[PDB]
């Protein structure tokens, strides 16, 4: 029979029936109010939004530490990174040959990380074409390992050698397509096919100058014998009799199959070589092979590309833009601003924290430059998960970093001291 | 019954509570699992907002109310106590908020007669208030402590820490390096009341940013370009049919909680594009 | 398993519905309570939209598909058949829409190849098919007819309509008063596929309007001041973390029906304010 | 005669330096051929160590 000031207390400060409450806390946990509670606090963690299962492993965070250099920089003691070897291959082995990270990743392992001549040679003419073409190979000898199922099986479907030929070229297959075109009478082809690997005008000229004679009073031709025809002209997309109307039945990876088997149009560097591809055709929505060319395709404006494309990059994950902006920061294979560097760093130093996995937070934010913002994290970071990072999490994380000694007691100390009047 | 804010101690292990029953209790949650320990009253009216002080000074919780009065209890082995009380506002005290731990141990309360008080903290059992007259016009609602940002050792600081009221303004707030605080600027854009005002803690960033919600039930994101001079451009984050009243900043992704309107707790992000976006809803 | 499009018939007491295994039902609800009543099968592929012409021509139902095909089914006393049918188009048909019922009985049909066909009526079974060849650049999704508004008795009509495509832009469209449609005017704003077009319908009121969703996730409102300001100023109504699918308009208070994002729906009205606000969500 | 599935088989077995050169084997450059026979002198030095396949392949090459 008394309740009065709860409405005018209530009226008197706008206070409406329907007042909710949300606070985040320092353990990165938010707390709405439900029923749910002895008091009514629903205290949800925030979900990270980070999936692949590796990271909850300390063989990979302690292995993958191994491959660095930690120094502490010139504002501070706090570390920071110095020297890094780490290449998108590191990642293929903790993962399974099945999935689009297989790809993405073993892709780009190819694309960016860096080839190299065994033995000792020196002849700068040659090992640098011999690299340019070491990652030619590696690039195709993939694709055709994609397109396998897919035009492998469209040849049980032909009862036109001839078209079964072509198909055979499509995998970069010379010898199996040559075996064919001597095997059903049509051996001048098996010729042809045979200079189809390397560059020589003449036959570039007698192939173009055969077509553009076929188109006048001359039909009853295979539009196949034609198509191959073309594979030897040199450009088979702008071609006089063009190619670009295979896009209805071959998923695009294929034609760009072509594009670098046949299509040197010019011997120049294979990255701008894979943009041409591109200006001809569009590309499949929400696909990262897809995009991780994009990005290998523009080679100086990488940045400015990479930071276009994260406006629909819901495709690339937080943890390979990160991992790939390292990557290429630390081989020198492209160019990457500190800007963006650190910006994607939070990104991911966040999640891991958000996951509660301190080692990698810690380790990741170690990649910052900002000098200010790195001891500033840290700092954090470790003053309230000390005990986390102490006796059990493979014991030395803190000193494996270079973390600094007066930190590591200083924040120690501190909880130490809380739990002493907890307890 | 209904509780009105909660918020957690530091390492994450106890949680202080209160509710318009005028008791402020303190759980404990080792393990995702509730554990109430004490049951401080001593508030002649509802407790509104509370707050836990660094780990620093050994454990310190305080909580304000509608009673007036402002209570600080301490701990000295399972002794939960009031180690001080101040009372020196007319009306009721909507919301107290801690200092960064650099500038020591200080609290910082804003009352509903208009008023902001400063405890500041002195060797003993004392306490020094310097109190700013008149801040407000109807009222005080939120009061948010500006990130700790460093400029013979131990530095001094720009003291800032911002405070939405009944007025519609969001004033900002300066420590003269003499001794009083006199506000660095007003922040006007809200139709209504301003309900709650939040600081979001620079990620070393130097871009340091504010939130604020209010009665007319939309969301700015008060974001400053400070080359020594004040230019706070707001920007709306959305407009709800109904009040908003509570906006706490996550701690790593400046993830924004919202709570107002239907009873519903939302969570936004600022996009690589500029546009603020709802990442879920919350219960 | 899972429906596409649905919609009422006139009179609100048919229903149509259409779904992936290429069925076309048409249920009927005489007071809250569904019941089915035929299953016109005849799509090679899953129906996508489907639309009630107006009762003034008997009874009108057509539906278009992913077959390549457009079907007109007809009734005659219970009996549901099909009076006419269009295959004038070499890929999906994803959006179909009746003309305002003044400009006679005309079906405005979207392909994904890049075109627009019109199917006129004239007198029996025979339809003309004025068609717009690469109208979109990749596709065409939405088709949305615009307003009845008025200017020898039965005026000449400024026959419009919109839809947006692959390419990102939402084409007006206007016929030409000699035979053929020339397109109006492209609105560009839509960072990726614009999903659906709805050209909300004047509530007598000349300040015309029109509403779209992409896989951005923005719904922009776009607007003409006056008539023939030639003017079409775009407004953003939100911007979800996901892609919105369908947008459609109330019929009283120009409430918009959002359906995309969190398998949620959401409605939106205009506040006293020029601001776009969320009433309420749905489920 | 089979270097496409002599190549497939280089590249799976992490020994990549020959898919490049078994693309080479094909045609007639002489830095190619250079490269593999001033390479074979330097290969009976004091490192007699490494397959005879290895340098059967090289050889190949040689002319």
């Amino acid at each position: 029979d008394e309740i009065d000031n709860a409405k005018l207390i209530m009226k008197e400060r706008r206070f409406t029936a329907s007042y909710t409450f949300a606070k985040f806390s320092t353990g990165s946990m938010l707390l709405t109010k439900d029923i749910v509670g002895k008091s009514g606090v629903s205290i949800k963690r925030l979900p990270t939004e980070l999936q692949r299962k590796f990271l909850f492993d300390d063989v990979y965070l302690d292995k993958e530490i191994e491959k660095v250099t930690i120094e502490a920089r010139k504002s501070n003691p706090y570390p920071q990174i110095s020297e890094s070897s780490l290449l998108f291959k590191d990642a293929l082995d903790y993962m399974e040959k099945t999935s689009s990270d297989y790809n993405l990743w073993k892709l780009s392992s190819i694309l960016f990380d860096p080839v190299s001549y065994p033995y000792k040679t020196d002849n700068d003419q040659v090992k640098m074409a011999l690299l340019k073409k070491e990652r030619h190979c590696r690039l195709t000898s993939w694709i055709v390992s994609q397109i396998g199922p897919e035009i492998e099986e469209k040849i049980r479907n032909s009862s036109n050698e001839i078209e079964q030929i072509f198909l055979y070229l499509l995998l970069n297959d010379v010898v199996r397509a040559s075996k064919l075109a001597i095997e059903s009478k049509n051996g001048h082809l098996s010729v042809l096919i045979s200079y189809l690997g390397s560059n020589d005008p003449r036959i570039r000229d007698l192939a173009e100058l055969q077509l553009q004679k076929w188109s006048t009073g001359g039909c009853s031709i295979d539009k196949n014998i034609s198509k191959i025809y073309k594979l030897l002209s040199g450009s088979p997309f702008e071609g006089l009799f063009s190619l670009k109307e295979l896009e209805s039945e071959f998923s695009w990876l294929c034609l760009l199959n072509l594009t670098l088997c046949y299509g040197q149009i010019d011997e120049y560097s294979l990255e701008s070589l894979v943009q041409s591809h591109l200006d001809k055709f569009s590309l499949p929505y929400d696909d990262p092979i897809g995009v991780i060319f994009q990005l290998y395709a523009a080679n100086e404006n990488t940045e400015k590309l990479y930071k276009e494309v994260r406006q629909r990059t819901n495709a690339l994950d937080v943890q390979f833009c990160w991992y790939l902006i390292q990557t290429l920061r630390f081989n020198g294979t492209r160019v990457f601003s500190k800007e963006t560097s650190d910006e994607a760093t939070f990104a991911f130093a966040a999640q891991l924290e958000f996951a509660q996995l301190h080692g990698h937070s810690l380790f990741v934010s170690c990649f910052l430059n900002d000098d200010k913002a790195a001891e500033d994290t840290i700092k954090r970071l470790v003053m309230r998960e000390i005990t986390l990072l102490r006796a059990s999490t493979n014991d030395h994380i803190l000193n494996r970093l270079k973390i600094p000694s007066q930190l590591i007691f200083n924040a120690q100390a501190l909880k130490d001291r809380y739990e002493g009047n907890y307890l | 019954d209904m509780i009105h804010d909660a918020q957690m101690d530091y390492y994450g292990t106890r949680l202080a509570t209160c509710s318009s029953d005028r008791s402020v209790k303190i759980f404990d949650v080792r393990n995702g699992g509730q554990i109430l320990i004490a049951d401080l009253r001593g508030h002649e009216g509802p407790v509104w907002q509370v707050a836990w002080a660094h780990p620093m000074y050994g454990n310190i919780l305080a909580s304000c109310s509608y009673d007036r009065k402002v209570i600080i209890w301490r701990e000295e082995n399972g002794t939960w106590e009031k180690s001080h009380e101040h009372a020196g506002h007319d009306s009721s005290v909507n919301s107290v908020c801690w200092a960064p731990h650099d500038y020591g141990l200080i609290l910082a309360c804003g009352s509903s007669d208009g008023a902001i008080s400063l405890l500041t903290y002195t060797g003993e059992g004392q306490w020094e208030v310097k109190k700013i007259n008149n801040a407000h016009t109807i009222g005080c609602n939120a009061v948010s402590w500006a990130p700790a940002v460093v400029p013979g050792q131990k530095p001094n600081y720009i003291k800032r820490f911002a405070s939405g009221g009944c007025d519609n303004l969001i004033k900002l707030w300066k420590e003269e390096e003499d001794g009083q605080w006199k506000e660095e600027q007003k922040l006007e854009a809200h139709s209504d009341w301003v309900r709650d005002v939040a600081w979001a803690p620079s990620i070393g960033l130097p871009t340091s940013t504010i939130a604020s919600c209010s009665q007319d039930g939309r969301v700015f994101i008060w974001t400053c370009d400070d080359a020594s001079s004040n230019t706070w451009s707001p920007k709306l984050l959305h407009k709800f049919n109904d009040v908003v009243w509570h906006v706490s900043w996550s701690i790593t992704a400046n993830i924004l909680a919202v709570s107002g309107g239907d009873n519903k707790v939302t969570l936004w992000k600022e996009s690589v594009d500029g546009q603020w976006v709802c990442i879920s809803d919350v219960n």
